């Protein structure tokens, strides 16, 4: 198995999410 | 090994593209709620509203300022804005708190942006057209609008006020 | 170079390239101090005397940087590469066509982008008019890139021709897929320039649609982004795999990636126009739905290329969970340009991501948010791996070879580089979040915005980073230009291998189908922009222009 790649892919994914939650907080703060 | 190796990787990266196409998805889900919600008012009304902005400042809803505001529910307000350079009118906006706002913003000359700071009302201005956006004002006191699209040199200083009253 | 004269225009689009990578970023640093709260636009105009305002700046800038330079390099990769693979000639007539094209469509924007005259900034919205020559100059610019998509089907078809029944090779597939997408894409801007844009500025109007012309623009607008990104995507596709000391996990892997970005890149253009009224909302909604979509070939290119670089390292002993990262050649530039750049390319696609999502786009619309997010996709990612081309395709493309010093100073600019556009990616998105505007010179009212104090010190430690960083690589680039040995020009271009599992063969030949794949494409920009355009065209509002500089 790619445990290098599933590691980045998981840096990828923890990434976007902390992002996109993050964004989804402040537009409802800012409703 | 090299045959070994392709199986694995293969076999896990469709794993990670499913993962990824169902968090996509989560997202589009999540999109779908807000476009549901009273927060959704800040999206414009994709409707055209052609008008000109040669008389715009003459003739209208936007040639006296301070009429900008109407009353068009028990509870809610129309705001006729033309933003400009380069600045705002009304100067400032003066709302009460807890009525639904529907900002009806145009230019007269170039494109202008309308971003009220600390809030989620951030739409371009285009010369020609009327953009029509909705908000209900929470907490009261003083909001200031940006400029955030290139309008020529006076861009850093274009500036405006909303004030919400208690 | 007598036998091989694809290799001196491929040399030219490079070098051009190069120089307007310079110029426009030599006002850079300028615009990091200003979002640093720091004015030193007076130091600049003794410098550079002909600099009237922050904007003209601002318009050099991104149309030098993000138009010129990114296109030039696309047309040295995406011509050569495959020309390469498929050993075989280009039309070179049609290649010199090309770069003359280029070269005299960027002169003759230059002139009035020089002049003060069309100081816009590369979007160059109306009803803000700038001279004709820029627009023209800009047309005939962007058109030689249909000289570029002519040559590559034609080299493309002659292939076939003397080879029927075989598959696309590899890099000829994703160069193919690369101008198609790219053609269906270009239509938009071409519209807008010859409908509406030329004739104004010419004055044979009186004014222009601001909406129509937003949206025209957008069509091009988003998939050039994809052209820009394409070019560095294939070079860490087949020759990156190679550089880090392995092979690329999957032929079909790739081609399914470009298939998705030829389907995909056009179709979604709303998502610049969020904010913009007189569109409707369902359409929006269907924008940022396919927009998400496109997102698929990224991640799926993220998974691909890391794969590739863990085989990579563990053949060079790599063990653990991290020992392969250690393993890979971190001394060799032209593997560490483009490695790092997809680092940056991480948070990059996070916030792309983001932006994508409709109503979330409120929160960060028109702020340094938006160029904090982007700097990590072209100004890095695309901008480093043509940086490390350098190492590997200048000294294949002159005969002239990479000294081991100047490799050292290779590793330092792309290095600094690196971290310059990580700090500044940090001060601008957390900028953004305190909802400081892009595009504005916002150190000339220092008052403005005080609750944005700490990332302002990101943005200047940026500056003077990049500064360092930008100085360097001058210095390398004209140390590597100005420097013939024999066989450094004759060896070959380090195109991976490809690791063996059967591959499908099934999927890699529905793939090939291309003509199919090019039409299907086509519809889906009917049926995305289709129903919006006539009910925009049946409505025009005509506008005068204005010049506010
Ligand atoms: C190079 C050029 C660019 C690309 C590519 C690009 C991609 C996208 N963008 Fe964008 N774009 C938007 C959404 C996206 C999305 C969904 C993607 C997607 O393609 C993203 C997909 C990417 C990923 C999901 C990342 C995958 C990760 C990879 C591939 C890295 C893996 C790392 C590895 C393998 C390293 C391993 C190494 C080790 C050794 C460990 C939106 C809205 O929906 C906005 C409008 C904002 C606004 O309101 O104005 C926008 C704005 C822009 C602007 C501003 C235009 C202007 O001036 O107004 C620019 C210039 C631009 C450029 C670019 N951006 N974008
Ligand atoms: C020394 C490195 C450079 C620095 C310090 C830097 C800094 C800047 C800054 C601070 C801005 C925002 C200015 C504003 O919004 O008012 C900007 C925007 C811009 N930059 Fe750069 N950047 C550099 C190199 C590049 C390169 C390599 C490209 C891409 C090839 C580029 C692409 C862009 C684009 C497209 C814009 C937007 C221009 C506009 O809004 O009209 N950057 N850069
Ligand atoms: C590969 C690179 C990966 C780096 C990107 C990771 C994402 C974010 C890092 C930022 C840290 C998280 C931000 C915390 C949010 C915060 O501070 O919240 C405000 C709150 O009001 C309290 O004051
Ligand atoms: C390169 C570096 C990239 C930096 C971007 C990092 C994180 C973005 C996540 C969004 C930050 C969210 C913080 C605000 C928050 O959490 O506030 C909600 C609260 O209820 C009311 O303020
Ligand atoms: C196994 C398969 C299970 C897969 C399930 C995925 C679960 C994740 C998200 C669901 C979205 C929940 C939607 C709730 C939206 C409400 C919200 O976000 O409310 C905040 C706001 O303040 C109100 O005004
Ligand atoms: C982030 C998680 C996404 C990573 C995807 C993990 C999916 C698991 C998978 O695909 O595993 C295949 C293997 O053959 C079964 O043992
Ligand atoms: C990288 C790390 C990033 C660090 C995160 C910093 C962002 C924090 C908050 C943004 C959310 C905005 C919330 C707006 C609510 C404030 C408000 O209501 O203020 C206006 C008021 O009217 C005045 O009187
Ligand atoms: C504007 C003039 C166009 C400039 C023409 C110069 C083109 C020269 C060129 O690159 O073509 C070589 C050709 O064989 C001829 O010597
Ligand atoms: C072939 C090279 C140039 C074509 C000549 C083009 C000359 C057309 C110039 C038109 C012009 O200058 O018109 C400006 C007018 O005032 C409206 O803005
Ligand atoms: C390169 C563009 C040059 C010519 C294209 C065709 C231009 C033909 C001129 C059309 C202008 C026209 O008919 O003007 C409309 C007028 O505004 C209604 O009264
Ligand atoms: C790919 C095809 C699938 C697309 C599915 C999207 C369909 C409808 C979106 C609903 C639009 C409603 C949003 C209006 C928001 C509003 O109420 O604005 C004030
Ligand atoms: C605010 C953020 C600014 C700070 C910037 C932080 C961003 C990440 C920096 C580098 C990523 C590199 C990670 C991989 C490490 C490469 C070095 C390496 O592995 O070198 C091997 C060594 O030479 C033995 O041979
Ligand atoms: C904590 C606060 C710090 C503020 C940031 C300071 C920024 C730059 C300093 C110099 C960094 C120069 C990095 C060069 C790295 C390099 O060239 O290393 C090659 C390596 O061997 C593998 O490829
Ligand atoms: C990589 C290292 C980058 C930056 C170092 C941290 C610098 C952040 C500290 C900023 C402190 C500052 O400028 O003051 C804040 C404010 O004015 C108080 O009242
Ligand atoms: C050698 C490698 C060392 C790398 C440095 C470490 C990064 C820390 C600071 C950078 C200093 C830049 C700050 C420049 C002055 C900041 C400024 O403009 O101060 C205003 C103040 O914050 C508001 O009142
Ligand atoms: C290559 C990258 C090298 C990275 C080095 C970072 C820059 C300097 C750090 C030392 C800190 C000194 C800061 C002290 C002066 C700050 C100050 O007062 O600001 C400037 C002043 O206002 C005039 O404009
Ligand atoms: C030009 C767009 C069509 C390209 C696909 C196509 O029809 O290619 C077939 C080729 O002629 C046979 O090898
Ligand atoms: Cu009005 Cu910028
Ligand atoms: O534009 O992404
Ligand atoms: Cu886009």
């Amino acid at each position: 198995k790619p445990k290098g790649a599933l590691a980045v892919i998981l840096v990828l994914t923890l990434t976007i999410l902390v992002f996109w939650l993050g964004v989804y907080a402040v537009f409802f703060a800012r409703g | 090994d090299e045959h070994k190796a392709h199986k694995a990787i293969l076999a896990y990266e469709k794993g990670w593209l499913a993962f990824s196409l169902a968090m996509l998805f989560v997202f589009i889900a999540l999109i779908a709620y807000t476009l549901a919600t009273h927060t959704a008012g800040v999206i414009p009304a994709g409707k055209l509203e052609r008008v000109d902005p040669t008389t715009v400042r003459q003739e209208g809803p936007w040639a006296d300022p301070a009429q900008a505001v109407v009353q068009t529910g028990p509870n809610q307000y129309t705001v006729y804005v033309l933003a400009f350079a380069f600045g705002y009118q009304p100067n400032p906006i003066e709302v009460p708190q807890g009525a639904e706002i529907v900002f009806k913003i145009t230019s007269p000359d170039v494109i202008h942006g309308f971003h009220v700071e600390g809030t989620n009302i951030n739409v371009e201005v285009l010369p020609g057209e009327v953009s029509t956006v909705r908000y209900t004002f929470k907490r009261p006191g003083e909001y200031r609008i940006i400029c955030n699209q290139y309008c020529g040199l006076g861009h850093q200083n274009m500036f405006g006020t909303i004030v919400v009253k208690e | 170079y007598e036998a091989y004269p694809e290799k001196k225009a491929t040399l030219y689009f490079l070098v051009l390239g190069f120089l307007a990578l310079i110029v426009g970023s030599l006002f850079g640093p300028f615009q990091a101090l200003n979002y640093g709260n720091v004015d030193a636009y007076p130091l600049l105009k003794r410098l550079l005397p002909f600099v009237q305002s922050y904007y003209q700046g601002l318009t050099l800038h991104g149309v030098l940087n993000a138009i010129v330079f990114t296109q030039l390099f696309a047309q040295a990769i995406m011509v050569y590469l495959p020309a390469r693979e498929l050993n075989m000639r280009p039309n070179m007539g049609l290649m010199w066509l090309s770069w003359w094209m280029a070269f005299i469509g960027l002169v003759v924007f230059a002139l009035p982008l020089l002049a003060n005259e069309a100081t816009v900034l590369y979007t160059f919205y109306p009803p803000l008019k700038g001279h004709w020559a820029f627009y023209l100059g800009a047309s005939v610019f962007v058109l030689s890139t249909w000289v570029s998509i002519y040559i590559v089907l034609d080299l493309w078809r002659r292939w076939k021709a003397a080879n029927p029944g075989k598959v696309t090779p590899l890099v000829t597939y994703m160069a193919v897929v690369f101008w198609l997408m790219w053609f269906l894409a270009s239509l938009g801007l071409v519209l807008e320039a010859v409908l509406f844009l030329l004739p104004w500025s010419f004055g044979l109007v009186e004014g222009v649609d601001p909406l129509v012309a937003r949206t025209l623009f957008w069509w091009t607008g988003h998939p050039i982004m994809y052209f820009w990104l394409l070019p560095a995507y294939a070079i860490i596709y087949t020759i990156l795999p190679k550089q880090a000391g392995g092979k690329l996990v999957s032929d079909p892997m790739a081609r399914l990636a470009f298939l998705l970005f030829l389907l995909l890149s056009t179709p979604v253009g709303f998502h610049h126009q969020f904010a913009d009224p007189g569109i409707d909302p369902t359409w929006k909604m269907i924008h940022s739905v396919l927009t998400l979509f496109v997102a698929v070939p990224s991640l799926m290119t993220a998974f691909t290329v890391a794969a590739s670089l863990e085989f990579a390292g563990r053949l060079r002993g790599g063990r653990g969970l991290f020992g392969w990262i250690r393993a890979l050649p971190w001394d060799n530039p032209a593997f560490v340009a483009p490695v790092l750049g997809l680092l940056g390319f991480i948070p990059g696609g996070a916030g792309g991501i983001v932006n994508a999502s409709f109503t979330l786009d409120y929160v960060v619309h028109n702020t340094a948010w938006v160029p904090g997010h982007f700097h990590l996709q072209v100004a890095s990612l695309v901008t480093l791996t043509a940086m490390g081309s350098l190492y590997w395709l200048l000294p294949n493309l002159t005969g002239k070879p990479i000294s081991d010093a100047q490799r050292r100073l290779g590793l330092a600019v792309v290095w600094l580089w690196f971290l310059g556009m990580m700090i500044m990616a940090v001060g601008l998105h957390w900028a953004g979040l305190l909802n400081v505007p892009r595009r504005a010179y916002i150190a000339q009212v220092p008052d403005a915005y005080p609750h944005a104090a700490v990332p302002m010190v990101f943005n200047v430690l940026a500056g003077i980073v990049l500064l360092v960083a930008l100085l360097l690589f001058i210095y390398g680039l004209f140390s590597v230009l100005l420097s013939r040995k024999p066989e450094l020009a004759e060896a070959p271009l380090p195109f991976a291998e490809v690791i063996s599992g059967p591959e499908d063969r099934r999927l890699v030949l529905a793939m090939d189908r291309i003509g199919f794949w090019f039409a299907v494409a086509a519809i889906l920009v009917v049926l995305a922009y289709g129903p919006t355009l006539v009910q925009l065209f049946g409505h025009l509002n005509p506008v005068p222009g204005w010049r506010l500089w």
